[PDB]
């Protein structure tokens, strides 16, 4: 806004974003699904839920 | 003269436990 | 049409001596 050789000025522009939390889990788990082994009428089969 | 070789017993420890809905 | 296996995840149940 403002250049002399002993003085100067200048202006930044901001812009923030903040999320409102509804709810925070602390104590979590990933799921990883293994299933089972069937063996049908001649096949071998791999069964998930 | 006559070498041999015996078998000798011996054993190791396996437990086994169950996944439920295999999760 | 027959009724097919059944699977519940119980090892104690499959064990072989
Ligand atoms: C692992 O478990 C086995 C069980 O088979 C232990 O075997 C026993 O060992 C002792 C010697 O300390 C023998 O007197 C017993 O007869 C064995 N028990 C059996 C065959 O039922 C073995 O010692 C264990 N190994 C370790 C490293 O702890
Ligand atoms: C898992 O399998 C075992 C073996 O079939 C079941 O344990 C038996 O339960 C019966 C009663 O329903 C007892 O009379 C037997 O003595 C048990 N056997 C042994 C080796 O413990 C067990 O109930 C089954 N189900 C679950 C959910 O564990």
């Amino acid at each position: 806004t403002h250049s002399s050789p002993t003085a100067t000025a200048w202006e930044i522009g901001l812009y923030y974003e903040l999320v409102i939390p509804k709810h925070i889990y602390l104590n979590n788990w990933n799921v990883v699904n293994i299933g089972h082994l069937v063996k049908s009428a001649g096949q071998l089969t791999h069964v998930t839920i | 003269s006559l070498r041999m070789q015996h078998p000798v017993p011996k054993y190791v420890e396996v437990n086994m436990t169950s996944i439920p809905q295999g999760v | 049409q027959v009724l097919g296996p059944v699977i519940d995840w119980n090892v104690t149940q499959r064990a072989v001596y």
